């Protein structure tokens, strides 16, 4: 699936997009709408983590 | 009877209105980001 949150707005559409899972969104399609979505908020971290790659910090 | 059909169909509106408040509410949003 996509991200956990990706449709917070109008137009079922887009909702549409989400509940169904679509692996594509078109740029003619997102070109016809705003905020197509908001990963916006002050809670918690989404799919990635840190401290690792012990490279950089040696150069 | 009558009457009460042209109340029912005027009920149209409501959810029309209904619909373009949830894109206001998402509009506003936008501006509020700004």
């Amino acid at each position: 699936v996509w991200p956990p949150l990706n449709l917070p707005g109008n137009a079922s559409k887009g909702l549409t997009e989400l509940m169904n899972d679509n692996t594509e969104i078109s740029y003619e399609f997102t070109l016809k709408h705003w905020k197509e979505v908001s990963l916006i908020k002050f809670k918690k971290c989404f799919d990635a983590d840190a401290g690792e790659e012990l490279s950089i910090f040696m150069k | 009877e009558t009457k009460v059909d042209r109340i029912l169909s005027s009920q149209s509106l409501i959810q029309t209105i209904k619909n373009d408040i949830v894109g206001l509410k998402a509009g506003m949003a936008t501006l509020e980001g700004m």
